[PDB]
Protein backbone atom coordinates (compact mmCIF):
# COMPACT_ATOMS: atom_id res chain seq x y z
CA UNK A 1 0.00 0.00 0.00
CA UNK A 2 1.17 3.54 -1.24
CA UNK A 3 -0.17 6.42 -0.14
CA UNK A 4 0.63 10.46 -1.34
CA UNK A 5 1.52 12.99 1.15
CA UNK A 6 -0.46 15.22 2.60
CA UNK A 7 1.20 19.47 3.13
CA UNK A 8 0.76 22.30 5.25
CA UNK A 9 2.10 25.25 4.82
CA UNK A 10 2.23 27.93 7.97
CA UNK A 11 3.98 30.30 9.46
CA UNK A 12 4.78 29.57 13.64
CA UNK A 13 3.50 33.04 14.79
CA UNK A 14 0.90 35.20 13.09
CA UNK A 15 2.66 36.50 9.89
CA UNK A 16 2.99 39.98 9.69
CA UNK A 17 5.61 41.31 6.60
CA UNK A 18 8.69 42.74 8.04
CA UNK A 19 8.93 40.96 11.52
CA UNK A 20 11.09 37.59 11.82
CA UNK A 21 8.86 33.88 11.76
CA UNK A 22 9.26 30.43 11.11
CA UNK A 23 7.54 28.78 8.33
CA UNK A 24 6.78 25.31 8.28
CA UNK A 25 5.97 22.79 5.77
CA UNK A 26 4.07 19.65 7.99
CA UNK A 27 4.16 16.63 5.29
CA UNK A 28 1.70 13.49 6.51
CA UNK A 29 -0.15 10.80 5.83
CA UNK A 30 2.48 9.04 3.38
CA UNK A 31 3.58 5.98 2.84
CA UNK A 32 6.71 4.41 1.89
CA UNK A 33 8.93 6.92 4.01
CA UNK A 34 11.25 7.60 1.24
CA UNK A 35 10.22 11.52 0.69
CA UNK A 36 12.29 14.43 -0.67
CA UNK A 37 10.71 17.99 0.58
CA UNK A 38 12.24 21.63 -0.73
CA UNK A 39 11.32 24.49 0.50
CA UNK A 40 10.95 27.55 -1.96
CA UNK A 41 11.28 31.28 -2.18
CA UNK A 42 10.50 32.80 -5.35
CA UNK A 43 11.16 29.27 -6.95
CA UNK A 44 14.48 28.81 -5.30
CA UNK A 45 15.63 26.34 -3.31
CA UNK A 46 16.02 27.50 0.50
CA UNK A 47 19.53 26.72 1.68
CA UNK A 48 19.30 26.41 5.38
CA UNK A 49 16.41 24.06 6.43
CA UNK A 50 15.70 22.07 8.99
CA UNK A 51 14.04 18.56 9.18
CA UNK A 52 12.65 16.98 12.27
CA UNK A 53 12.88 13.55 12.98
CA UNK A 54 10.23 10.91 11.09
CA UNK A 55 7.55 9.20 12.95
CA UNK A 56 4.21 7.71 11.88
CA UNK A 57 0.81 8.05 13.39
CA UNK A 58 -2.16 5.61 14.35
CA UNK A 59 -2.84 4.66 10.84
CA UNK A 60 0.87 3.58 10.55
CA UNK A 61 1.57 6.82 7.71
CA UNK A 62 4.47 8.77 8.19
CA UNK A 63 5.07 12.79 9.34
CA UNK A 64 7.59 15.13 9.44
CA UNK A 65 8.30 18.45 9.85
CA UNK A 66 10.11 20.98 7.79
CA UNK A 67 11.20 24.27 9.12
CA UNK A 68 13.40 27.47 8.47
CA UNK A 69 13.23 31.02 9.32
CA UNK A 70 11.68 33.88 7.47
CA UNK A 71 10.50 37.60 7.54
CA UNK A 72 7.18 37.50 4.78
CA UNK A 73 6.93 40.39 2.75
CA UNK A 74 4.25 41.40 0.52
CA UNK A 75 6.33 40.45 -2.40
CA UNK A 76 8.06 36.92 -1.98
CA UNK A 77 6.08 33.72 -2.30
CA UNK A 78 6.90 31.07 -0.36
CA UNK A 79 6.24 27.11 -1.23
CA UNK A 80 7.24 23.43 -0.40
CA UNK A 81 8.02 21.06 -3.20
CA UNK A 82 7.42 17.10 -2.04
CA UNK A 83 8.65 14.29 -4.16
CA UNK A 84 7.42 11.24 -3.39
CA UNK A 85 7.22 7.76 -5.35
CA UNK A 86 3.29 8.11 -5.20
CA UNK A 87 2.90 10.78 -7.33
CA UNK A 88 5.05 11.16 -11.12
CA UNK A 89 5.24 15.00 -10.38
CA UNK A 90 5.97 16.65 -7.52
CA UNK A 91 3.54 18.52 -5.30
CA UNK A 92 4.21 22.00 -4.65
CA UNK A 93 2.09 23.80 -2.15
CA UNK A 94 2.23 27.80 -2.05
CA UNK A 95 1.80 29.49 1.44
CA UNK A 96 -1.25 31.08 1.88
CA UNK A 97 -0.72 33.29 4.82
CA UNK A 98 -4.59 32.90 6.16
CA UNK A 99 -4.48 29.16 6.24
CA UNK B 1 13.14 2.95 28.45
CA UNK B 2 12.42 1.21 25.26
CA UNK B 3 10.82 -1.97 24.43
CA UNK B 4 13.64 -4.98 23.31
CA UNK B 5 12.45 -7.84 20.47
CA UNK B 6 12.70 -11.46 22.13
CA UNK B 7 11.01 -12.87 18.95
CA UNK B 8 11.74 -13.42 15.00
CA UNK B 9 8.62 -13.05 12.96
CA UNK C 1 -3.77 9.78 31.43
CA UNK C 2 -0.46 9.98 29.84
CA UNK C 3 1.66 7.55 27.94
CA UNK C 4 5.55 6.37 27.05
CA UNK C 5 5.47 5.24 23.29
CA UNK C 6 8.31 4.22 20.84
CA UNK C 7 7.81 4.21 16.96
CA UNK C 8 9.79 1.90 15.24
CA UNK C 9 10.85 1.57 11.71
CA UNK C 10 13.31 -0.93 9.23
CA UNK C 11 12.95 -0.01 5.31
CA UNK C 12 15.18 -1.94 3.29
CA UNK C 13 17.20 -0.55 0.31
CA UNK C 14 18.52 -3.32 -1.86
CA UNK C 15 21.68 -2.21 -3.96
CA UNK C 16 22.01 0.65 -1.06
CA UNK C 17 24.03 -1.57 1.89
CA UNK C 18 21.67 -2.91 5.10
CA UNK C 19 18.19 -1.55 5.57
CA UNK C 20 18.24 1.80 7.43
CA UNK C 21 16.40 1.50 11.06
CA UNK C 22 15.03 4.41 13.27
CA UNK C 23 13.62 4.38 16.78
CA UNK C 24 11.66 7.39 18.14
CA UNK C 25 10.27 7.57 21.39
CA UNK C 26 7.47 9.93 22.81
CA UNK C 27 6.10 11.30 26.30
CA UNK C 28 2.44 11.75 25.18
CA UNK C 29 2.75 14.33 22.16
CA UNK C 30 6.80 15.11 23.25
CA UNK C 31 9.71 13.45 21.27
CA UNK C 32 12.25 13.09 23.47
CA UNK C 33 15.15 10.15 22.19
CA UNK C 34 15.82 8.96 18.72
CA UNK C 35 18.29 6.10 16.88
CA UNK C 36 19.12 6.18 13.21
CA UNK C 37 21.24 3.09 12.08
CA UNK C 38 22.31 6.03 9.13
CA UNK C 39 23.79 8.29 11.64
CA UNK C 40 27.57 8.67 12.18
CA UNK C 41 28.56 6.48 15.50
CA UNK C 42 24.86 5.55 15.66
CA UNK C 43 23.44 5.97 19.21
CA UNK C 44 20.41 6.59 21.27
CA UNK C 45 20.41 10.12 21.80
CA UNK C 46 18.50 12.82 23.55
CA UNK C 47 15.76 14.82 21.78
CA UNK C 48 14.33 16.53 24.78
CA UNK C 49 16.86 18.54 27.44
CA UNK C 50 14.85 16.72 30.58
CA UNK C 51 15.99 13.45 29.55
CA UNK C 52 19.36 14.39 29.21
CA UNK C 53 19.67 14.44 32.91
CA UNK C 54 20.53 10.83 32.63
CA UNK C 55 23.97 9.02 32.52
CA UNK C 56 26.27 6.91 30.30
CA UNK C 57 24.67 3.82 31.63
CA UNK C 58 21.11 4.96 30.01
CA UNK C 59 22.38 6.03 26.90
CA UNK C 60 24.72 2.77 26.72
CA UNK C 61 21.95 0.73 27.28
CA UNK C 62 19.46 2.14 25.49
CA UNK C 63 22.08 2.04 22.72
CA UNK C 64 22.38 -1.84 22.82
CA UNK C 65 18.86 -2.63 23.00
CA UNK C 66 18.70 -0.41 19.73
CA UNK C 67 21.50 -2.36 17.92
CA UNK C 68 19.58 -5.89 18.71
CA UNK C 69 16.01 -4.59 18.01
CA UNK C 70 18.21 -3.45 14.53
CA UNK C 71 19.48 -6.93 14.23
CA UNK C 72 15.78 -8.66 14.76
CA UNK C 73 14.39 -6.58 12.08
CA UNK C 74 16.79 -6.97 9.33
CA UNK C 75 16.02 -11.26 9.78
CA UNK C 76 12.34 -10.00 9.68
CA UNK C 77 12.37 -8.32 6.86
CA UNK C 78 14.03 -11.58 4.74
CA UNK C 79 11.77 -13.70 6.54
CA UNK C 80 8.64 -11.45 5.05
CA UNK C 81 10.37 -11.80 1.50
CA UNK C 82 10.00 -15.47 2.23
CA UNK C 83 6.44 -15.75 3.42
CA UNK C 84 5.62 -13.65 0.52
CA UNK C 85 7.11 -14.79 -2.10
CA UNK C 86 8.49 -11.45 -3.11
CA UNK C 87 12.19 -10.40 -4.82
CA UNK C 88 15.00 -9.11 -3.17
CA UNK C 89 15.43 -6.35 -5.64
CA UNK C 90 12.61 -4.46 -4.27
CA UNK C 91 12.42 -2.01 -0.80
CA UNK C 92 9.90 -2.66 2.12
CA UNK C 93 9.30 -1.03 5.15
CA UNK C 94 8.18 -2.99 8.72
CA UNK C 95 6.80 -0.89 11.21
CA UNK C 96 6.84 -1.74 15.07
CA UNK C 97 4.62 0.19 18.38
CA UNK C 98 5.11 -0.28 21.65
CA UNK C 99 4.18 1.38 24.51
CA UNK C 100 2.00 2.13 27.69
CA UNK C 101 -0.90 4.28 28.80
CA UNK C 102 -1.36 5.00 32.39
CA UNK C 103 -3.76 6.49 34.45
CA UNK C 104 -2.40 9.10 36.82
CA UNK C 105 -2.64 6.74 39.85
CA UNK C 106 0.12 4.71 38.07
CA UNK C 107 -2.27 2.34 37.02
CA UNK C 108 -2.18 0.89 33.49
CA UNK C 109 -4.59 1.14 31.22
CA UNK C 110 -3.95 0.28 27.43
CA UNK C 111 -0.55 -1.75 26.31
CA UNK C 112 0.22 -2.01 22.71
CA UNK C 113 2.77 -4.45 20.86
CA UNK C 114 1.89 -3.98 17.45
CA UNK C 115 3.53 -4.77 14.22
CA UNK C 116 2.57 -3.52 9.90
CA UNK C 117 4.56 -4.55 7.25
CA UNK C 118 4.41 -2.13 3.67
CA UNK C 119 1.93 -0.09 5.24
CA UNK C 120 -0.72 -2.65 6.61
CA UNK C 121 -1.68 -4.17 9.57
CA UNK C 122 0.48 -7.33 10.10
CA UNK C 123 0.17 -8.53 14.14
CA UNK C 124 -0.99 -7.12 17.30
CA UNK C 125 -1.00 -7.99 20.93
CA UNK C 126 -4.83 -7.83 22.54
CA UNK C 127 -5.45 -5.38 25.09
CA UNK C 128 -5.73 -8.42 27.48
CA UNK C 129 -2.05 -8.59 26.83
CA UNK C 130 -2.28 -12.38 26.12
CA UNK C 131 -3.61 -12.89 22.85
CA UNK C 132 -2.44 -12.05 19.19
CA UNK C 133 -4.60 -10.61 16.36
CA UNK C 134 -3.15 -11.81 13.20
CA UNK C 135 -3.82 -9.91 9.60
CA UNK C 136 -3.31 -12.55 6.92
CA UNK C 137 -2.24 -16.36 6.57
CA UNK C 138 1.71 -14.83 6.99
CA UNK C 139 1.33 -13.54 10.38
CA UNK C 140 -0.58 -16.55 11.27
CA UNK C 141 2.31 -18.38 11.11
CA UNK C 142 3.86 -15.54 13.35
CA UNK C 143 0.96 -15.78 15.45
CA UNK C 144 1.81 -19.64 16.36
CA UNK C 145 5.70 -19.37 16.91
CA UNK C 146 5.11 -16.30 19.13
CA UNK C 147 2.00 -18.50 20.84
CA UNK C 148 4.72 -21.87 21.13
CA UNK C 149 7.19 -19.82 22.48
CA UNK C 150 5.33 -17.81 25.08
CA UNK C 151 5.92 -13.87 23.79
CA UNK C 152 2.71 -12.04 24.79
CA UNK C 153 4.15 -13.25 28.60
CA UNK C 154 7.73 -11.42 27.82
CA UNK C 155 6.38 -8.67 26.24
CA UNK C 156 3.50 -8.22 28.62
CA UNK C 157 6.22 -7.80 30.95
CA UNK C 158 7.58 -4.96 29.56
CA UNK C 159 4.27 -3.34 29.13
CA UNK C 160 3.22 -3.75 32.70
CA UNK C 161 6.41 -3.32 34.50
CA UNK C 162 8.89 -0.99 32.84
CA UNK C 163 7.23 1.13 30.32
CA UNK C 164 4.83 2.00 33.72
CA UNK C 165 7.55 2.69 35.84
CA UNK C 166 9.69 4.74 33.27
CA UNK C 167 7.07 6.60 32.06
CA UNK C 168 6.37 7.85 36.11
CA UNK C 169 9.92 8.80 36.31
CA UNK C 170 9.89 10.64 33.22
CA UNK C 171 7.04 12.83 34.08
CA UNK C 172 8.68 13.82 37.34
CA UNK C 173 12.03 14.54 35.89
CA UNK C 174 10.61 16.28 32.82
CA UNK C 175 7.26 17.93 34.76
CA UNK C 176 8.08 21.19 33.84
CA UNK C 177 7.29 20.71 30.39
CA UNK C 178 5.57 17.50 30.21
CA UNK C 179 2.62 18.14 32.65
CA UNK C 180 2.23 21.54 31.57
CA UNK C 181 -0.84 23.03 30.27
CA UNK C 182 -1.09 25.95 27.42
CA UNK C 183 -4.75 26.95 26.62
CA UNK C 184 -5.24 27.80 23.13
CA UNK C 185 -5.04 31.35 22.26
CA UNK C 186 -8.18 31.43 20.02
CA UNK C 187 -9.85 34.12 17.67
CA UNK C 188 -12.19 34.30 14.51
CA UNK C 189 -10.78 35.90 11.10
CA UNK C 190 -13.39 37.18 8.31
CA UNK C 191 -12.70 36.89 4.83
CA UNK C 192 -15.29 37.97 1.82
CA UNK C 193 -15.14 35.72 -1.22
CA UNK C 194 -15.28 35.92 -4.82
CA UNK C 195 -18.57 35.05 -5.40
CA UNK C 196 -20.67 37.13 -2.15
CA UNK C 197 -20.47 34.78 0.48
CA UNK C 198 -18.03 34.74 3.82
CA UNK C 199 -15.47 33.06 5.18
CA UNK C 200 -14.97 32.90 9.04
CA UNK C 201 -12.27 30.55 10.10
CA UNK C 202 -11.53 29.77 13.77
CA UNK C 203 -8.08 29.49 15.27
CA UNK C 204 -6.41 27.55 17.70
CA UNK C 205 -2.88 28.70 18.54
CA UNK C 206 -0.01 27.57 20.94
CA UNK C 207 -2.01 25.09 23.20
CA UNK C 208 -0.66 22.09 24.55
CA UNK C 209 -1.37 18.92 24.31
CA UNK C 210 -2.62 18.28 21.08
CA UNK C 211 -6.03 17.11 22.07
CA UNK C 212 -8.66 19.31 20.84
CA UNK C 213 -12.31 19.99 20.11
CA UNK C 214 -13.49 23.19 17.91
CA UNK C 215 -16.77 23.04 16.39
CA UNK C 216 -19.15 25.94 14.68
CA UNK C 217 -22.73 26.46 15.38
CA UNK C 218 -25.54 28.45 13.89
CA UNK C 219 -28.02 29.39 16.47
CA UNK C 220 -27.35 26.88 18.58
CA UNK C 221 -27.03 23.64 16.41
CA UNK C 222 -23.59 21.94 15.64
CA UNK C 223 -22.63 22.48 11.76
CA UNK C 224 -21.11 18.83 11.41
CA UNK C 225 -21.22 18.74 7.76
CA UNK C 226 -20.38 22.23 6.96
CA UNK C 227 -17.38 23.18 8.48
CA UNK C 228 -13.84 22.75 7.48
CA UNK C 229 -11.14 21.59 9.31
CA UNK C 230 -7.58 21.15 9.03
CA UNK C 231 -5.57 18.64 11.11
CA UNK C 232 -4.09 19.77 13.99
CA UNK C 233 -0.16 20.84 13.00
CA UNK C 234 2.85 21.65 15.13
CA UNK C 235 4.00 25.38 15.89
CA UNK C 236 7.37 23.98 16.74
CA UNK C 237 8.23 25.28 19.34
CA UNK C 238 5.92 22.21 21.57
CA UNK C 239 2.71 23.80 21.04
CA UNK C 240 0.14 23.04 18.09
CA UNK C 241 -2.67 25.21 15.90
CA UNK C 242 -5.80 24.38 14.48
CA UNK C 243 -8.42 26.38 12.50
CA UNK C 244 -12.49 25.43 11.48
CA UNK C 245 -14.37 27.26 8.84
CA UNK C 246 -17.89 27.90 7.78
CA UNK C 247 -18.73 29.31 5.09
CA UNK C 248 -22.08 31.99 5.47
CA UNK C 249 -24.04 34.07 3.65
CA UNK C 250 -22.49 38.10 3.34
CA UNK C 251 -24.41 40.11 6.95
CA UNK C 252 -25.01 36.90 8.64
CA UNK C 253 -21.73 36.46 10.14
CA UNK C 254 -22.82 37.40 13.53
CA UNK C 255 -25.43 34.37 13.60
CA UNK C 256 -22.23 31.92 14.05
CA UNK C 257 -19.98 30.94 17.12
CA UNK C 258 -16.97 29.01 16.93
CA UNK C 259 -16.58 27.01 20.38
CA UNK C 260 -12.96 25.60 21.66
CA UNK C 261 -12.94 23.14 24.13
CA UNK C 262 -9.23 21.85 25.60
CA UNK C 263 -7.52 20.67 28.96
CA UNK C 264 -6.46 24.17 29.30
CA UNK C 265 -9.54 25.97 29.50
CA UNK C 266 -11.92 26.23 32.80
CA UNK C 267 -14.90 26.71 30.78
CA UNK C 268 -15.37 25.80 26.78
CA UNK C 269 -14.99 29.35 24.52
CA UNK C 270 -18.01 30.61 22.93
CA UNK C 271 -16.56 32.89 20.06
CA UNK C 272 -18.24 35.33 17.66
CA UNK C 273 -16.94 37.49 14.84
Amino acid sequence: IQKTPQIQVYSRHPPENGKPNILNCYVTQFHPPHIEIQMLKNGKKIPKVEMSDMSFSKDWSFYILAHTEFTPTETDTYACRVKHASMAEPKTVYWDRDM
Amino acid sequence: IGPGRAFYT
Amino acid sequence: SHSLRYFVTAVSRPGFGEPRYMEVGYVDNTEFVRFDSDAENPRYEPRARWIEQEGPEYWERETRRAKGNEQSFRVDLRTALRYYNQSAGGSHTLQWMAGCDVESDGRLLRGYWQFAYDGCDYIALNEDLKTWTAADMAAQITRRKWEQAGAAERDRAYLEGECVEWLRRYLKNGNATLLRTDPPKAHVTHHRRPEGDVTLRCWALGFYPADITLTWQLNGEELTQEMELVETRPAGDGTFQKWASVVVPLGKEQKYTCHVEHEGLPEPLTLRW
